[PDB]
């Protein structure tokens, strides 16, 4: 069946015309079609998946967090790749790039000139905004009108013309539409190039893309975030920050994920790279960039399980964020945030909830359905930490999960001082919250952990109703990790391995999630 | 257009150009020099401030008029006397200006036991028996009503409350002071219902109103009682050493009080400004008009703040630009010197049309009265949104911020009875506030008629700035309030009113297993509760804030929560306060301990029938709050 | 894409390939054959339901659970027999197979005294005083509950519940029947809550209850005890000649009653499809599962139509391309014998999270009973909607239409107690239908071992085509319901039922000038609510239908016109059904009338004092939900 893409744009239009005509010619061999919508910019093709016009058009990673909020509710299927088909690259380097000899440098920025590729993109907006917004003078909210006052002249596609003048100084009315001289990649190198602006911020292979000069690429610099300048050739030196790469957005419900993926897997053999000459997805007379990164050298499918929070990750879904509601993290108070426990059965957070209580509130639970479920939440930041077993750790620890404490089994003078080797339960956690579990959990254990037998008056934390409700009810006490210890300095070497053959045969959705990128 | 920082700097400079000295002036002249509710005087001003708000060129300005029932002393003054164990005797005490409204007036005489402020404690703590007796008090520490209510309760005959040196330096001691004994709000012959000649005024009597007779009388009218008393009082109250614990076997105290009722009509003023986004949507800003004496301090700084505040916000929406979301109503009240009469009539009469419109009240009466501290008593569904007005706010004489104090959040005190914000909360279950730049110990003229404009601006030199700093706080909590799709209200704010509840409670654990049951329930009501407002929060945090369509549908998922804590198991009229954590009777969570408490020395004063249903009730109150805040109908769990 | 028309036909056909019969008698097995509420052949067909809805692919489905007291017969048989004025004597008259859930079972003696229906008016019209006797009955002129509530009123012993041969053609006449005698709905154990463990089931007792023990005996019995009686019965009453006034003063009757409680584990099992423009708010949809005895007809057919309608519109979703607007959900209520509780549980229970959400109830239960006629009681703000779906489907036996009756909107009758839809409409504030294939004289084995599939079948040839009919009815009230951004509510359908309250009291205008009262704030208060719906209709009919926001402004204040006329004023623990024109006690514009008729005599059976209150109470309820449904908070003229 035929699957509507959307354009943006005249010149995108025509080359999904070009998209329609040259795949009828060896299609349908099964299937697979495509259409045609025109709207005004991205947002406009968001909107039109959710209202069933449109199937599936190629988004920026920070382009996703808007497509995944209500009511567009849109999760990746197809990601697609950087680099070679032999070595593909699931995250493209963000910099900043500038003029030779200019004196600029990255912590000087203010009063200079910009260039930005689109008002959310990774590369654009939030990975040369985000370092800037703790550093920009108050009001940091409105975000937009605070970048307005740094910045002396600035462009930045899609972005309100009429609230924010300043933000389209260099390009009048801030077109989101490939028509805009200044928009995307190339557009923003379009608008250094000419001398419009000071700095643009970029892809590292927009350098490529524009020039192909050796000799002309030597006239400009890359800023690094030691406030130093390396060549453009040295990229993976000195660059900003690492992000997800562009993907494509369909209906959590109703998107067919199979329908599109089996499109563009075929998309890329017959019209794609190094196959034809006649129409290429990734290269077009019309405009660069179009539909899909001209960068781009394949497709790739999103795992099932994985979702828009879970594509981006912790580190980016919370610096965006924490971008749009200006939040800025002090240095460490040590106050500890409140833990977020992650229980399983109804018996599980009921002996959790009196043990929330019992805690004055340091610890709460968030309940969840199943084992790989808790995973997941404290992952995005639904949930902090949760008990173990051997196998789990190694599922959890390749997400990017790394346990703090362990559960001890027998019985000594000094429990917590010197941990055993055994595979014992580990609590797994996430990064940040490592130094707090590993604070609070051990405050419980003066209060709650090795009691005489006096429960029913009082609160005992390893005794269960029926069998190992939160915790193991053999355990003695929850023994503290000295070493910074991972999923694989928790788990020997042999048993790492062990567990990693039989997930070859055995695999779980959260498995092929975490091990995508 | 205009953002909060550009609001904020628009609000600033419209403070300074305000004067409000000259303003709480022009209230407290000779024409509005007598204040007493339904009285010319009363409606002179009713009249002015109409006017005033149509000169602010509003969006619609109304009145609405009650004829409610207060009491007033007449003819016939009221006195108390000494007399002899076989009749009249000895000497006459005084004749008091001031009287207590709703009293009694039956003449009494029995032996007179000092109970000191009158609280539940205070009366626990006495060794000389009160069954039977009169009883005097110093007030301040507990509403008028609520020592008469808990001297009913010990079987008492009557009740003198004073104004101790201590408490009040005031230099004359022959001074007498106002106010109600009547145990809630509103008119209390028209209890649930409206003062509205629509429902004809049936005979109908609230049980706010106490039998026994309550009189008002100067410092001197008790020194010279304590000269016929013995026994010093201990030292644990801090008060002057004159205080003397009961009266001789030989003389005893007679008094006799016969005030009459009157049937007013009653004025409440309002004006409102249009939102832009939703209009049927509104924040409610209301200040006391009405006063016993001169009230510049009562009710002038308030009336003075509410005229200002109109005008400010109506300067900031025709010629700044302002574009308010929602609504914002200006309420002058009358009566409130009987018991937020006024305001609760209009609770009382439109409930229906403010049922889920009304989303926050903010209170103006009594926010000056000193210069050394901010107090703020309110919702926690607004604490959040006082916090970051302190931090925002600058103190009117150091140049510090208010937010000093980081856990404040835990030193606030709930609302009290005689607060016009009380019956708002607690009745009609609209977070409401109450901010104050407060005094250590309160102001000593409240209730007299030395409350003048020269005694106010001789204690507070520079009353112009902190009546500015005032109208700031209020200003930010309706610009925060109606400027921007998301609702400054925090339901987060209470998982620690729960927390600290089932804490308290937990404490009791032995007695709850003793008895047939277990607090399990308890525990997962409080925890299914956390997860509803976490779930709430993730569910702002995974949306568009600018589509329209689904903040509608979380926005009023917040506003719900207030009324939600409103117990649907006991009758609005009867026990209007329903809201389980800041209104009164057994069904709320603090009586559930309470009772609990006498379940602990084995005595026949605890209800165990009555405790296994207020655990129950209490216990689904909380849950139905938390399934109806989070996973619908179905999607629900537990 | 599908509109109404399109919608219609793709349910027709739907309806065409279903069958009906089949489902019920299938529901009629072996292992169904007992239906008591609780047993193990009860909760047998729970999970048949249950997984049933599963198979249907149901957006979700889910089961709640409750622990309510019901009453049953034990080892201990009740009797009756005839004594003799010194002791017992005489002979045994009977042994009851079938017994009256919530008995007193307390062995009593007296006098017999027959007070026919056991109706207000019956009692009246006696010349025998019921005074300190027992009184037998005949059932199917009010529910049974009321006939015992009436008894007990002029103080009653006992009562005796029989069916007779005018009323109930029956062949066998020693067959027996059940019932309830509790006046009201849901588990008396726990009035005002939800029986969830979560409650620990707390000591609280109904108000409903009845001390009186209550007895239901056959034809045979009554007539045996007609031999001892004397005094021929009014021909004005359609009754055998057996019928006998009142027993000889040699011989009495003795009632012993001895029923005991059991707490059983109670099921409702639900099922939902989510609408798709508003999911949030739904109708529902449910149907009694269990039975005294074998019930094909009181809860066989309905469980059958609740089955198959959930299949229709499942297949309509999923494979026509049905789209609704706000979600469906079907429910199976048990326990529904002994006074819908189940039903009346879960309202009591998540009554916060379906306030304003749930915008309509249909009731399934005795759709098909009959043939003749069609028969409909319901909420007025259904009545438009179902004129149009009477227009629309035809009749199952004869080709016409159901919409004959012109003026049958005056012709209905309010919703009576034992209907699952009573609790709804006036204790929620739910909007509710309940329509029937009912007959000129009720089913006669309604409550009897007879109820079974054979017996339906037999007289109700056409059985299966009744049944299309009827799911036909039920499936139009929900496509209506979900379909379109209007919701089929008629809130101008109130303005005929309040001039009707209005008129009938403006007759006793004499005895209000009497009394200090004026009736012209009545005349005002019904006069602004038609002014409030015109203005409604004409803001609706003067709107953009495709607009999202303005529809939805305006259709939640059409939802509330229902939750309005619960009254504020009572508490909801004692007296739950507060709708001023649907539910019970004083507070209902029917009590205000009846309450005044007493006054017309001039005796001292009038509660002046009463009156006046019912009175100003009910004015402003009236009033209340006027100035609610138009004119804003401020826009209000009076
Ligand atoms: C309302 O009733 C009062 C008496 O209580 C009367 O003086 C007044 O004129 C009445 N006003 C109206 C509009 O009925
Ligand atoms: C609920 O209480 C009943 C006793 O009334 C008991 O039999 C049952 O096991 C309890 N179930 C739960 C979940 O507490
Ligand atoms: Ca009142
Ligand atoms: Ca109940
Ligand atoms: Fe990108």
């Amino acid at each position: 069946k035929t699957v509507r893409w959307c354009a943006v744009s005249e010149h995108e239009a025509t080359k999904c015309q070009s998209f329609r005509d040259h795949m009828k010619s060896v299609i349908p061999s099964d299937g697979p079609s495509v259409a045609c919508v025109k709207k005004a910019s991205y947002l406009d093709c968001i909107r039109a998946i959710a209202a069933n016009e449109a199937d599936a058009v190629t988004l920026d990673a920070g382009l996703v967090y808007d497509a995944y909020l209500a009511p567009n509710n849109l999760k990746p299927v197809v990601a697609e790749f950087y680099g070679s088909k032999e070595d593909p690259q699931t995250f493209y380097y963000a910099v900043a790039v500038v003029k030779k000899d200019s004196g600029f440098q990255m912590n000087q920025l203010r009063g200079k000139k910009s260039c930005h590729t689109g008002l959310g993109r990774s590369a654009g907006w939030n990975i040369p905004i985000g370092l800037l917004y703790c550093d920009l003078p108050e009001p940091r909210k409105p975000l937009e009108k605070a970048v307005a006052n740094f910045f002396s002249g600035s462009c930045a596609p899609c972005a309100d013309g009429t609230d924010f003048p300043q933000l389209c100084q260099l390009c009048p009315g801030c077109g989101c539409s490939t028509l805009n001289q200044y928009f995307g990649y190339s557009g923003a190198f379009k608008c250094l190039k000419d001398g419009a602006g000071d700095v643009a911020f970029v892809k590292h292979s927009t350098i490529f893309e524009n020039l192909a000069n050796k000799a002309d690429r030597d006239q400009y610099e890359l800023l690094c975030l030691d406030n130093t300048r390396k060549p453009v050739d040295e990229y993976k030196d000195c660059h900003l920050a690492q992000v997800p790469s562009h993907t494509v957005v369909a209906r959590s419900m109703g998107g067919k994920e199979d329908l599109i993926w089996e499109l563009l897997n075929q998309a890329q053999e017959h019209f794609g790279k190094d196959k034809s000459k006649e129409f290429q997805l990734f290269s077009s007379p019309h405009g660069k960039d179009l539909l899909f990164k001209d960068s781009a050298h394949g497709f790739l499918k999103v795992p099932p399980r994985m979702d828009a929070k879970m594509y981006l990750g912790y580190e980016y879904v919370t610096a965006i964020r924490n971008l749009r509601e200006g939040t800025c993290p002090e240095a460490p108070t040590d106050e500890c945030k409140p833990v977020k426990w992650c229980a399983l059965s109804h018996h599980e957070r009921l002996k959790c909830d009196e043990w929330s209580v019992n805690s004055v509130g340091k610890i709460e639970c968030v309940s969840a359905e199943t084992t790989e479920d808790c995973i997941a939440k404290i992952m995005n930041g639904e949930a902090d930490a949760m008990s173990l077993d051997g196998g789990f750790v190694y599922i959890a620890g390749k997400c990017g999960l790394v346990p703090v404490l362990a559960e001890n089994y027998d019985k000594s003078d000094n429990c917590e001082d010197t941990p055993e080797a055994g595979p014992n339960h580990a609590v797994v956690t996430r990064k940040d919250k490592e130094a707090c579990v590993h604070k609070i959990l051990r405050q419980q254990q003066h209060l709650f952990g090795s009691d005489v037998t006096d429960c029913s008056g009082n609160f005992c934390l390893f005794r269960s109703e029926t069998k190992d409700l939160l915790f193991r009810d053999d355990t003695v006490c929850l023994a503290k990790l000295h070493d910074r210890n991972t999923y694989e300095k928790y788990l020997g070497e042999e048993y790492v391995k062990a567990v990693g053959n039989l997930r070859k045969c055995s695999t779980s959705s959260l498995l092929e999630a975490c091990t995508f990128r | 257009r205009l953002y909060w920082d550009d609001l904020k700097r628009k609000l600033s400079e419209k403070l300074d150009s305000t004067d409000f000295t000259s303003t709480i002036k022009l209230l407290n002249e000779n024409s509005y020099v007598p204040r007493e509710a339904g009285s010319q005087k009363d409606e002179n001003l009713a009249l002015y401030v109409e006017n005033q708000f149509r000169e602010f060129k509003l969006s619609k300005v109304w009145r609405d008029q009650h004829f409610v029932k207060i009491q007033v002393k007449d003819s016939a003054q009221n006195s108390v006397i000494i007399v002899d164990k076989n009749g009249r005797l000895v000497y006459l005490v005084e004749n008091p200006g001031g009287y207590v409204a709703y009293s009694k007036a039956a003449t009494v005489t029995g032996k007179l036991v000092h109970a000191n402020f009158g609280t539940k404690k205070d009366f626990e703590d006495l060794y000389t028996p009160v069954n039977g007796s009169i009883v005097i008090v110093r007030a301040g520490k507990i509403t008028f009503a609520e020592k008469v209510a808990n001297a009913e309760s010990l079987n008492a005959i009557g009740v003198l409350i004073y104004m101790d040196q201590t408490k009040f330096p005031i230099v004359n001691a022959e001074l007498s002071f106002f106010g109600h004994a009547h145990l809630g709000t509103g008119d209390p012959y028209t209890p649930g219902f409206p003062s509205f000649n629509h429902t004809q005024f049936p005979p109908s009597r609230s049980s706010g109103l106490p039998n026994i007779p309550v009189q008002t009388i100067s410092r001197a009218a008790a020194e010279k009682l304590f000269g016929n008393m013995e026994g010093d009082c201990p030292s644990d109250w801090k008060t002057d050493s004159t205080c003397r614990m009961v009266t001789s076997e030989s003389k005893n105290v007679k008094l006799t009080v016969s005030n009459v009722l009157k049937e007013i009509k009653i004025l409440n003023i309002f004006g409102v400004i249009k939102g832009f986004v939703e209009p049927d949507h509104y924040v409610v800003v209301g200040a006391q008009r009405d006063a016993w004496g001169p009230g510049a301090a009562k009710s002038g700084v308030g009336t003075a703040l509410l005229l200002k505040l109109a005008q400010m916000f109506s300067d900031m929406v025709l010629k700044d630009g302002f574009q308010p979301s929602r609504s914002i109503i200006f309420a002058s009240w009358s009566a409130g010197d009987f018991g937020s009469v006024g305001a609760t009539e209009w609770l009382e009469g439109y409930l229906s049309s403010l049922h889920l419109k009304a989303f926050t009240y903010i209170n103006l009466d009594k926010a000056v009265l000193g210069t050394s501290n901010f107090k703020v008593s309110a919702s926690p569904l607004l604490y959040t949104l006082i916090e970051k007005t302190m931090q925002n706010v600058k103190h009117p004489v150091t140049g510090q911020f208010l937010y000093q104090d980081s856990n404040w959040a835990s030193k606030v005190e709930k609302l009290t009875l005689d607060n016009a914000a009380f019956p708002f909360l607690a009745y009609s279950g609209i977070p409401a506030v109450s901010f104050c730049f407060c005094e250590d110990t309160d102001y000593p003229y409240l209730g007299t008629t030395m409350d003048t404009y020269k005694e106010l601006i001789e204690r507070i030199p520079e009353l112009n700035k902190v009546a500015r700093a005032a109208a700031e706080v209020a200003g930010q909590f309706v610009i925060k309030l109606t400027h921007d799709v998301e609702l400054n209200l925090d339901y987060e704010r209470y998982n620690s009113q729960l927390l600290s509840f089932v804490r308290d409670l937990n404490q009791y654990r032995a007695d709850i297993k003793e008895m047939g049951l277990s607090l399990q329930w308890l525990y997962s009501a409080r925890g299914d509760f956390f997860r509803a407002t976490s779930r709430l929060t993730t569910d702002f945090g995974n949306a568009e804030k600018t589509d329209r369509f689904v903040m509608k549908k979380l926005n009023d998922r917040v506003m719900r929560v207030e009324y939600h804590f409103l117990s649907p198991y006991v009758s609005p009229k009867e026990s209007p306060f329903r809201h389980v954590f800041w209104g009164s009777g057994s069904h709320t969570l603090p009586a559930l301990l309470e009772n609990l408490k006498l379940r602990k020395q084995n005595n026949g004063a605890f209800n165990e029938t009555l405790f296994r249903n207020q655990l129950a009730l209490a216990t689904w109150t909380i849950q139905g709050a938390a399934n109806a805040l989070s996973g619908d109908v179905w999607d629900i769990d537990n």
